[PDB]
RNA sequence: AUGAGGUGGCAAGAAAUGGGCUACAUUUUCUACCCCAGAAAAACGAUAGCCCUUAUGAAACUUAAGGGUCGAAGGUGGAUUUAGC
């Protein structure tokens, strides 16, 4: 689909940014996201949500 | 002293879940993903089933703060509809208004 | 007093005011991608990614070191590009050159004066009218008045008035 | 904060085990709110267990170390 | 209206002026080809008159000052919606069937495209598809267009249609026009057997060839078929497309190709898309490029004129105050002297 | 009503504009003054001043439009007029030099006149009575039974347009359907005659 | 212990009934466009059933989304009744 020229480019632009490199699923994907984001629990209207 | 032994039970809910929030994403990364081993991820999935039940999030009830109402829970708020609707026509929260349009 | 909102720093930098030529332009677009608004010719990068706004206007102006010195730098695999990578259209080998010259050269076997060359035939005014107007049309706006020109040029080597 | 794959010095440079660390460090590295200790503690509770279940890795066929 | 009724003879002088065409020569030239909304008109007036227009009237006098030495050259009629483009190339295609050419006239190509459910993997490639319904109904009108043209034609090789049937090197096109027609089943291969005969003739200089396509920008444009596993199916993977597009090519001499853009049944594409490169994408225009774009504008307000007097003469415009100026510029305004919105407008009054 | 009581309906006729004040009665005149004090409502964007406005034609759309697709029901009523002034020249065209001076051609005229043909003179009402019809009640219930024949599930796959226009002819030439259920109103009528006191107006 | 805690569990339909949604199509259906087109048309018609996948979740036949498979009932509906200026 893409030429080797765009997919080189939009992978050396994604090591510069610190973006996934290698391909990979979206069932995998949900990893990064996971540790991007704070789990729900430690979120402070999570654990502190009474007085 | 909470309002109600359902409050108190989602209290310790909550610092269960708060305190194994980090062993829990830990062990669901390795079963979240298509990468590992199968067998890794099964061994992953019955030590997070192994974790305390309570530490579940999805166990955590958003209740009313002050009445303990499991529902009708304004997230911006947390107060239940009724103790909100007190509040606010009382005239005890800022910018809050009745509407009219 | 804490916001997380207050963490996101946000750079922009109009790449016209940067040391670069084309080639370094355009592979610093291509790199960077949407970030990239060519109306303005603007360079926007937002860097969210650290707790702190001292550590993300850092990182925001690292990224625009890495971008640049790498903008500069050519790899191999540049050589490897299919005529639809560029942002641009060249007239020079390509699709409108090539039939032209067929054109040409069929021409001249029909009327059997096959006194031509490639280049000779290329040089002429006329192909130079029509490759601006080719390019008017592939890179300007597309217009009627894009439209006449290449008409006018078509006809001018076609023979037909 | 963001390059953290400096700390992935004891796991395998290729293989599962190695995708694996680098989605998760870069979603470390990605999330803003966890600090620079903590994010190192996330990566050594993963090294900690795959030394522990080194085992299964071996019996599945995954270089470790 | 023109009294001069000789698709070749009238000029300038006669633009925005009448041009009749008679009934034997409708059934003999067009077939297939006129706008459904032209051909409802005709049938209810028992007239067939074109405006003479200044794009008809260019694309005539650059086709009398062709050389066929040359290759052919590709002309688009161009512009907006419903301006007229399809009757111009109609006007040039009765000037070339007066003249005595062979007129391979593809109707419109945005029908072979879409909703065909005959679609088949051609048994002569495995690589393309046949669509043997539309080849059949295209074959059909074409030798009523061209039957004279059509027995001269001598065949170049042996064309076998099945193990056991075959049409032999000397033999009439019609030979293989009629085995098209007939054999459902190989009326795609017949058609493109038929394109690169004549593309090939013309060239060998046994007549005049004009190809004259409607809605060329379907040759490039994304087709709406589907698999057997509901897979889209690319443009060139249709054998008719394909042999269009190698008539399109002009690797030939000794005819002309005129071409008309159309965004009306077109796939995947605005509707006030009216350019060249808009309607043809890039492929389409690389692959036509060279070409003479002519372009067909709204009415001028002499052709406006005109075409009132025609309808009223007609009685058409039914209408009681139609007649008065005030109703003239009502009509003017709202066609903005588009050609086919008045004709809508004064279809129902 | 966003509007309040004081604005007043549009009056859109050039005509009236344009008429010179002489001709006036002081009526006219004190009329024409007044409305330069009072506020006008906003011109529907039905009605214009088109000499081709007929409002017949407009309330016939507007009850055949469903579900506010007026596009539509523009688009159905102008294809019914087309045919009717086809099937009008294509039978005048195929008809003798006599019967062409009888051939209508016009379809307003056509559609006006089915509907005219297709007015009831005497309604029904419960007090069963019957009783006079006002001009308005005898206009909608000629529209709405033209519409309703129409849109009779008798008709197998056949287009509005063709139906209409043909219903329309019929009426025209006083037959089918709609002319007789004019008939059967009539007649319902006639046979309640003897029960006309009843009613107390 | 009529209090507290934990594990597991119902929640289905003999049958009826209110409301809502989808339809019964040609002013319709599919496609393009988003309103100047081409095809369907005994098909129309399930958000129903069965299988698979995916999302969330510790846990999905249970929830949702998608895909596949199926093409069902029905053909504008009695009294009566709802809303709308
Ligand atoms: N030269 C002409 N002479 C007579 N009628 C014309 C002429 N041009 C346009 N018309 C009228 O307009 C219609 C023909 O328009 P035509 O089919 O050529 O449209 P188009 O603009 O080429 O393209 P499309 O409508 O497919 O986008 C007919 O109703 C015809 O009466
Ligand atoms: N069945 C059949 N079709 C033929 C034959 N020769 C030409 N055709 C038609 O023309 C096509 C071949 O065109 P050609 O100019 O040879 O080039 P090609 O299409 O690339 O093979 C076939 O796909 C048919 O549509 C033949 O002998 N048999
Ligand atoms: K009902
Ligand atoms: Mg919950
Ligand atoms: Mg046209
Ligand atoms: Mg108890
Ligand atoms: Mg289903
Ligand atoms: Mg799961
Ligand atoms: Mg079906």
């Amino acid at each position: 689909s893409l030429s080797e020229y765009a997919f080189r480019m939009s992978r050396l632009s994604a090591r510069l940014f610190g973006e996934v490199t290698r391909p990979t699923n979206s069932k995998s994907m949900k990893v990064v996201k996971l540790f991007s984001e704070l789990p729900l629990a430690k979120k402070k209207e999570t654990y502190d949500w009474y007085p | 002293h909470y309002v109600d032994w359902r409050m108190w039970r989602d209290v310790k809910r909550r610092k269960m879940a708060y305190e194994y929030a980090d062993e829990r994403l830990r062990i669901n990364s390795l079963r979240k993903n298509t990468i590992l081993p199968k067998i890794l991820q099964d061994v992953a999935d019955e030590e997070i089933a192994a974790l305390p039940r309570d530490s579940c999030p999805v166990r955590i009830r958003n209740r009313c703060v002050m009445t303990s109402r499991p529902r009708g829970v304004k997230r911006r708020w947390r107060l239940s509809r009724i103790v909100f609707r007190h509040l606010a026509d009382h005239g005890q929260l800022s910018g809050i208004q009745r509407a009219t349009w | 007093v804490r916001n997380p909102r207050a963490r996101v720093v946000v750079l922009r930098v109009k790449l016209s005011s940067l040391n670069l030529d084309d080639h370094a332009k355009k592979k610093l677009i291509k790199l960077v991608g949407e970030r990239y608004c060519k109306t303005t010719d603007v360079l926007t990068i937002k860097t969210d990614r650290c707790p702190l706004r001292r550590q993300n206007y850092d990182y925001a102006v690292y990224l625009l070191t890495v971008l640049y010195h790498e903008s500069w730098n050519t790899e191999e695999w540049e050589k490897s590009k299919t005529e639809a990578d560029m942002e641009e259209y060249i007239w020079e080998n390509s699709s409108s050159e090539r039939n032209i010259l067929e054109t040409l050269l069929q021409m001249k076997a029909a009327e059997k004066n096959m006194e031509i060359n490639k280049e000779e035939l290329l040089g002429t005014k006329e192909i130079e009218e029509y490759k601006k107007s080719v390019v008017s049309l592939k890179n300007e706006e597309e217009n009627e008045n894009s439209i006449s020109q290449y008409k006018e040029s078509v006809k001018r080597l076609l023979n037909v008035t | 904060h963001i390059f953290l794959e400096k700390h992935l010095e004891s796991f395998p440079k290729q293989g599962p085990i190695r995708h694996f660390m680098e989605l998760v460090t870069c979603g470390l590295s990605k999330n803003p709110y966890l600090s620079v200790k903590q994010k190192v503690e996330h990566i050594e509770w993963f090294r900690n267990y795959f030394n522990e279940k080194k085992d299964i890795l071996k019996e599945s066929n995954i270089q470790f170390n | 209206r023109t009294n001069e009724n000789d698709p070749a003879k009238h000029g300038d002088q006669h633009e925005g002026q009448h041009y009749n065409i008679s009934p034997q020569d409708l059934e003999t030239v067009f077939p297939h080809g006129l706008p459904p909304r032209f051909v409802m008109q005709v049938k209810t007036f028992s007239e067939a008159c074109l405006m003479v227009r200044k794009p008809a009237l260019e694309l005539l006098h650059y086709l009398k000052n062709t050389s066929f030495a040359y290759p052919a050259i590709r002309y688009l009629l161009y512009g907006e919606k419903g301006t007229g483009k399809t009757l111009s190339l109609c006007h040039v295609i009765h000037f070339c069937a007066k003249q005595d050419w062979l007129i391979l006239h593809i109707p419109d190509a945005h029908l072979w495209v879409k909703n065909c459910r005959d679609l088949l993997q051609s048994s002569y490639n495995k690589q393309r598809f046949d669509q043997p319904l539309e080849a059949s109904t295209w074959l059909k009108n074409f030798k009523t267009t061209n039957e004279r043209f059509l027995n001269q034609i001598k065949v170049q090789e042996k064309y076998v249609w099945n193990k056991r049937e075959s049409t032999e090197k000397g033999s009439p096109l019609g030979e293989v026009v009629e085995q098209g027609i007939t054999r459902v089943r190989n009326a795609t291969d017949a058609v493109g057997i038929v394109l690169k005969e004549l593309k090939r003739q013309s060239s060998l200089g046994m007549f005049h060839l004009l190809v004259a396509v409607d809605g060329i920008n379907a040759l490039w444009g994304r087709t709406t078929l589907k698999r057997e596993d509901k897979s889209p199916i690319a443009p060139e993977e249709l054998a008719l497309v394909h042999n269009l597009r190698k008539m399109m090519k002009n690797d030939w001499h000794g005819g002309a190709i005129v071409s008309a853009l159309s965004q009306t049944g077109s796939l995947f594409k605005p509707r006030k898309a009216y350019l060249p490169q808009e309607l043809l994408g890039k492929e389409g225009f690389d692959a036509l490029d060279p070409f003479i774009p002519i372009l067909v504008s709204n009415y001028n307000p002499k052709e406006f004129e005109s075409c009132i007097q025609y309808y009223l003469e007609n009685n058409w415009l039914q209408h009681e105050k139609a007649p008065t100026e005030e109703g003239k510029k009502e009509l003017l305004f709202l066609s903005n002297a588009n050609p086919s919105l008045l004709e809508r407008h004064c279809a129902y009054l | 009503s966003r509007y309040s009581p004081e604005f007043k309906d549009p009056l859109i006729d050039k005509e009236y504009y344009r008429k010179p004040v002489e001709e006036l009665t002081e009526e006219e005149k004190y009329v024409r003054e007044l409305k330069k004090t009072q506020l006008i409502k906003a011109a529907p964007a039905g009605k214009t001043s088109s000499v081709f406005e007929d409002p017949v034609i407009s309330k016939f759309t507007n009850m055949m439009m469903i579900g506010g697709n007026k596009v539509l029901a523009r688009s159905l009523m102008i294809q019914t007029l087309e045919a009717v002034k086809r099937k009008q020249f294509e039978k005048y065209h195929a008809a003798s030099a006599e019967e062409q001076a009888t051939i209508e051609r016009n379809p307003y005229t056509i559609f006006h006149q089915a509907l005219k043909n297709c007015e009831p003179m005497i309604g029904l009402v419960p007090i069963q009575v019957p009783v006079p019809l006002p001009d308005r009640r005898r206009r909608f219930l000629a529209m709405k039974w033209m519409i309703t024949e129409c849109r009779d599930k008798k008709h197998q796959r056949t287009l509005m347009p063709e139906k209409l226009s043909h219903k329309l002819l019929e009426a025209f030439h006083n037959q089918g359907p709609v002319i007789k259920r004019k008939h059967d109103l009539h007649k319902m009528a006639e046979a309640n005659r003897a029960l006309a006191h009843y009613r107390w107006w």
